[PDB]
């Protein structure tokens, strides 16, 4: 069917380059228009560039200033974006989109970008930062019974000083599901992320029942298991 | 037969036309429902299933969902029409423009 | 100093038409060629008063169903009107052969 | 020429479709043409009667009832009822779409025929600033404004004063 | 560039009510306006194009109109599956400037939060930097603040919070604040409290612990 | 106006239907209009949808089989199958013949509307040598060439230099 | 629903040469073949047969 597959993720140091790719299938590639829309964490969508079928009319955004280079191929049905001079502000999730072309229900003659974009892809995670890969620091939290009127308690673990995002935190290798809540990662001032995860337990088995906090860092392949007691 | 309206029997009703000058003939030895009245008719319309009341108005076309006085080429209410009636469409608006474009 | 400008008609009309240049175009004057209104009555056709049977259908009238006694049949009509609850027709069941031809002849 | 070279119509002139707006030292006001509007109304009025008087329908019925032992002919009756409906879903909706395309083109032709009635008589005696306006280069009273409407404007009789300004 | 402006920042309504989200352009367009439904972890879907029509596959609950710079997205058929962030996009001229975003939240009754606080363990203090985590669960709305007070003194510039999304069943949120302290400053102080200020609480709940009883 | 007053189209501009070819001291190249082409595409794209969306067909069959003991109704079925075919041999082939006659006229109307967009702004500031060409009598850079495409060409502002040459 | 070498009358009556057939719970059209001769293995006059081909 009509779909777009994004690829080209990884970790790029500032001052290097990165080339993204977008595959297209199930529709004619040499007749429609394509764009590049990214999404920063904490912001909205942002249009980057525009290209035609003949690659004659090429536009660029104000945040690009000619630093990017967008190319395509009508025979191979592919879309490329050669990015250069990457800084820390370029950390976003890059997507790929196709223009609509007309105002009717079924556009048989492709026009221009005057009626928005309809097709959208999955996207890939692109993070550009000067910090290197560092494993997370796992420290267990001490349990306590503070909910007097509710009669419950809480326990968990704190994961901090890791790179890059994200970290999937589970309990007992996915066996524990009651009260498990995963908090999102917040970037600190030192350039590293941090997140937490808690498990709501009653105060009857607080000082007797223990749990295993499983920390899984996917890009660094770091798996640290720490007993919380 | 299956019991319909507490009756296990059936009764097939038939009809025919009699030309002026023609003589009808009935001959049976049983199971004949003989007629009591006849309907003398002369013509050159169909049926309507509706719940609209009757009045002393006059029109040129009839529809089940209401009276229609057209004097218009098309209609979009009901396909079952009787008389000098306009064409039935499935559209919701077939307004023919006569004036200019209304732009202030 | 003088000014001669060609004027065109415009008003506060809300009736819109369909054109090939653009859909939903508001025009000033327009004749609704599609009859969407209805009077809700059973009027006459060319001065001939129609025949209304009420709760009985055609088969309740052409056979003489006893629940359709309160009826004054006119000497001429143009159409026959049945109801949606026309169940007091053939009180005795049966296979009315060539019944669809008789509904158009009368 | 609506939403094009001309901006649009006006609500001051409600005595017809087309006309002129007088503006001189004697007065001002709206005035519609009696010759061009009445002839153009008969084009559209015969267009509505083109699909009414020519639609010679008879005193018959379109709908018909059938039994479910006759589903072989009920499918052909569906091709009679809904088959003529699918033609009337196609032909009648095309007529309203194409005659209004003709009506918007003929009203645009009524603009251009009224434009060529003015421009051929005001080649050098009027300034074309757009929006259907024609500012004279000389004095034009209410008798002069009615001459351009009926088409009785002589070119060398009024070019003696327009060439000075 | 041609900037865009949305109002308000977040709309809190229930199922069946009317949601009015506007998006005004800085310049006149009057013919071209887009509307997207962006979801976290999913691809956005074009709902309204040109501010007059609806895209195929989009239900008829959405509606949009306007001429010039004033446009209104009227939702009179709101479903529970439509609580997401919406964005407007200008189609003419270039650049295709997107909107700011408006998060749609489920309106419910205000609930009181359950305050929890975790003392630091011995494995974190020996590393040179310890942290105290305060937990807030089962509260509404998302506008909650954590006031860190150490030895009856308000701290600032060394704390950070982390809020989750809205719950699918309870329609609540979760909050976790972390106060970062050094090793030398942890042994100097003795009292570590977590004062919670919430709209549903008539009195601020302050839970604390002892430094020598962690 | 193909094979008429204008010779024909060009293969250099493949970024649309209509446009302009710039030729001055700053450079040269092909450039299509974003306003006139996108509006004219929606006229033709709605024309294709005028016969698809309005053709409200149902989930039924057009073809049907019959026995040779029912040749009385098989001849009427021939008037249903081939009778609707003879209408569709007549009506559908007339639609492709007449809408392409409209499309070649609307493309000729897109020529004349783009011609009147240029000629009303370049009455004395351009030479009409045919084939859609307009040679200016003064300096016209890339900013001046884009003003005629969008319709932002003021006539008294550029007539100061064109009257000298 | 595809019947293969058998026609509708070979399927609605249960012809033994059309045994290898998996009838689905719903369909939209019936497909016959040009060599559909393994239908009514016993001859007869199928009255109202053209209306039954449209009902199913």
């Amino acid at each position: 069917e009509v779909q777009l597959v994004e690829s080209g993720g990884g970790l790029v140091q500032p001052g290097g380059s990165l080339r993204l790719s977008c595959a297209a299938s199930g529709f004619t590639f040499s007749t429609y228009n394509m764009n590049w829309v990214r999404q920063a964490p904490g912001k909205g969508l942002e249009w980057l560039s525009y290209i035609s079928t003949s690659s004659n009319t090429i536009y660029y955004a104000d945040s690009v200033k000619g630093r990017f280079t967008i190319s395509r191929d009508n025979a191979k049905n592919s879309l490329f974006l050669q990015m250069n001079s990457l800084r820390d502000e370029d950390t976003a999730v890059y997507y790929c989109a196709r223009d609509r072309g007309c105002s009717s229900t079924n556009c048989y003659v492709v026009g221009y970008y005057f009626y928005g974009m309809d097709v959208w892809g999955q996207g890939t995670t692109v993070t550009v930062s000067s910090a290197s890969t560092k494993g997370p620091s796992v420290f267990p939290l001490a349990p306590s019974s503070k909910s007097t009127s509710g009669g419950t308690a809480a326990l968990g673990c704190l994961v901090k000083d890791y790179f890059p995002e994200p970290v999937t935190v589970s309990w007992n290798s996915g066996a524990l599901t009651s009260g498990v809540h995963t908090f999102p990662a917040v970037l600190q001032s030192s350039g590293l992320y941090s997140l937490s995860s808690v498990v709501t337990v009653p105060s009857s088995s607080l000082g007797t029942q223990t749990y295993i906090c499983n920390v899984n860092h996917k890009p660094s392949n770091t798996k640290v298991d720490k007993k919380v007691e | 037969r299956p019991k319909v309206r507490d009756q296990e029997g059936r009764m097939n009703y038939y009809w025919t036309l009699v030309e002026p000058g023609d003589k009808i003939t009935f001959e049976a030895t049983g199971n004949l429902v003989v007629p009591r009245y006849a309907f003398a008719m002369e013509r050159n319309s169909g049926i309507i299933i509706s719940d609209t009341p009757v009045h002393d108005c006059n029109t040129t076309c009839q529809t089940p969902k209401g009276a229609i006085n057209t004097s218009l080429p098309f209609q979009n209410i009901h396909p079952i029409t009787i008389g000098k009636c306009p064409k039935y469409v499935k559209s919701t608006k077939l307004r023919l423009a006569t004036g200019l474009r209304n732009v202030p | 100093s003088d000014t001669l400008c060609i004027g065109y008609h415009a008003n506060n009309s809300t009736d819109t038409v369909d054109t090939v240049l653009e859909k939903n175009v508001t025009v000033t004057h327009s004749v609704n060629l599609l009859e969407d209104k209805h009077n809700g009555k059973l009027c006459k056709l060319r001065g001939v008063a129609p025949l209304h049977l009420g709760k009985c259908n055609i088969a309740g009238w052409i056979l003489g169903n006893p629940e359709c006694e309160s009826l004054s049949t006119a000497s001429s009509w143009s159409y026959i009107v049945e109801t949606s609850s026309s169940d007091n027709g053939t009180c005795y069941p049966g296979d009315f052969i060539d019944y669809e031809e008789l509904r158009e002849q009368l | 020429a609506i939403a094009g070279f001309i901006e649009g119509g006006w609500t001051g002139m409600v005595d017809g479709w087309y006309g002129y707006h007088h503006q001189n030292e004697q007065g001002s006001g709206y005035a519609a043409d009696l010759k061009s509007t009445q002839n153009a109304i008969d084009k559209i009025t015969n267009k509505v009667n083109s699909v009414i008087e020519k639609m010679n329908t008879q005193f018959t019925a379109v709908g018909k009832e059938f039994n479910h032992l006759e589903k072989r002919i009920e499918n052909l009756n569906k091709k009679v009822d809904d088959g003529f409906l699918d033609i009337w879903t196609y032909n009648a909706e095309l007529l309203v779409l194409l005659e209004n395309e003709r009506t918007l083109d003929y009203h645009d032709s009524n603009v251009k025929n009224l434009y060529e009635k003015v421009r051929n008589q005001l080649k050098n005696n009027a300034k074309e600033i757009g929006n259907g306006c024609f500012e004279f280069y000389h004095k034009c009273d209410n008798t002069c404004m009615e001459s351009v409407k009926n088409g009785t404007y002589d070119y060398p009789k009024y070019s003696e004063e327009a060439k000075l300004n | 560039d041609i900037q865009m402006t949305q109002s308000p920042s977040s709309v809190s309504a229930s199922v069946g009510d009317r949601v009015t989200i506007t998006c005004r352009a800085s310049q006149g367009i009057s013919s071209y306006l887009a509307w997207y439904q962006l979801k976290p972890g999913r691809a956005p879907k074009l709902l309204i194009y040109g501010a007059t029509r609806l895209q195929s596959g989009v239900p008829s609950r959405f509606s949009g109109s306007g001429s010039g710079t004033d446009f209104t997205l009227t939702i009179s058929g709101l479903q529970p599956e439509d609580f997401a962030t919406y964005h407007c996009q200008q189609a003419d001229s270039f650049p295709l400037t997107f909107g700011q975003g408006t998060r749609l939240e489920i309106k419910r009754t205000v609930a009181a939060p359950s305050v929890f606080i975790f003392p630091p363990s011995d494995e974190q203090l020996k590393s040179g930097t310890a942290s105290v985590v305060c937990l807030l669960n089962n509260f509404y709305p998302r506008e909650a603040k954590v006031q860190w007070k150490v030895d009856n003194a308000l701290q600032s510039g060394n704390s950070q919070e982390s809020v989750t999304e809205q719950d699918s069943k309870d329609s609540t949120y979760s909050l976790s604040s972390t106060l970062t302290l050094s090793k030398a400053d942890y042994e100097k102080h003795k009292v570590y409290a977590c004062e919670v200020t919430h709209q549903g609480l008539s009195s601020p709940v302050t839970k604390s612990f002892n430094r020598g009883e962690c």
